């Protein structure tokens, strides 16, 4: 009695390029932006994608080398070959960049920057700041500071444009 | 940053961030996103005497992390 | 733990619900396999991912 | 003294060679050939300096 593995029912596998192979000139990056097991974008050709990982900002274009990036709460930019821009905001996750010309950005939450409200973002920071002053212990203060970092990133993200 | 030193795991870090991000969303759109960050889970073992005993090994609310 | 295994139901269609299994090996065994997939020719498809 | 910048340059090549072989274990053959190529090119400079030294030493 052998059971199927849950990945057998998934028909869109990841294609890796053999290292001993000729290079190709690619003008499109196939992006897959995903939230909580839901793709907002699927193998969607985009000219470029800008992502904020722990070390800093990465601008991924077609042909980018194989890399894994641990994202931080921050904006994410997706620019199509039309030159049109779509800006999301992510709270965390990972970005897998493949040398074959694909980028699978899996996030816990990915919301268009339009949906976020700056007025709500500002008042929320003030509330958490008061708690951080009265936060009982070190652990509570650390959690509160996590919220503030995300809020300030959101506030700064919206003030940018 | 400083949460790692306190034993907080990465998964708990993400849950806090997601709740905060959903907090900033417009009130009109908050309903959709907030249904994805509302704890509704518990851990229970059937007791000996036809009862249910909750298990406090993992926190459920971001406040108690 | 040697492995954490999740046994759930996959919804193939409205009338087909099979049983599926996600097996997650713990850190020690996973990093060991990840180390072999990187160095060795074995597990070619995982060579680039592991490195 | 010119050899100081030659021997060091060779060490630089091999130092990077080990790192490359570590992060691409299944490409060791091409890297080794290129490393040898770089060594020979640097060795050419070393011989040029050596030839001048011999000329000014035996004449």
């Amino acid at each position: 009695h052998d059971l199927p593995e849950g990945f057998e029912f998934m028909e869109h596998k990841v294609v890796n390029k053999d290292i001993h192979a000729p290079h190709e000139n690619l003008e499109t990056l196939r992006l897959t932006l995903t939230r909580q097991d839901e793709f907002l974008l699927r193998e969607e050709p985009v000219k470029c994608v800008t992502v904020t990982g722990t070390n800093g900002e990465y601008g991924i274009y077609p042909g980018h080398a194989y890399k894994i990036v641990q994202l931080n709460p921050s904006p994410l930019t997706v620019e199509y070959t039309d030159g049109t821009t779509k800006k999301y905001f992510v709270s965390g996750g990972f970005a897998h960049i493949n040398n074959e010309g694909s980028c699978d950005v899996n996030t816990v939450e990915c919301t268009l920057l339009d949906d976020l409200d700056l007025a709500i973002a500002e008042k929320e920071l003030a509330a958490q700041q008061a708690a951080l002053g009265s936060a009982k212990d070190d652990k509570a203060k650390s959690v509160v500071e996590i919220r503030i970092s995300v809020i300030e990133a959101v506030i700064a993200a919206l003030k940018h444009h | 940053s400083s949460w790692r030193d306190h034993g907080i795991s990465y998964l708990k870090y993400l849950n806090v961030c997601t709740e905060t991000l959903h907090s900033t969303v417009k009130e009109s759109r908050r309903a959709k996103y907030e249904r994805w960050s509302k704890p509704c889970y518990t851990a229970q073992r059937p007791d000996g005497a036809g009862g249910q005993e909750t298990i406090d090994k993992v926190p459920i609310h971001t406040k108690d992390y | 733990a040697d492995r954490y295994q999740v046994i759930f139901n996959r919804f193939v269609s409205a009338g087909v619900q099979r049983n599926a299994v996600y097996n997650i090996p713990s850190y020690e065994k996973w990093k060991e396999d990840l180390a072999d997939a990187a160095s060795s020719d074995n597990q070619k498809n995982r060579y680039l991912f592991a490195n | 003294i010119a050899l100081a910048g030659v021997g060091l340059g060779i060490g630089t090549i091999f130092g990077n060679l080990l790192v490359a072989c570590a992060r691409q274990p299944n490409l060791t053959k091409m890297l080794f050939n290129y490393a040898i190529l770089g060594f020979a090119l640097t060795e050419a400079i070393g011989l040029f300096a050596l030839m001048l030294a011999f000329l000014m030493l035996f004449s």
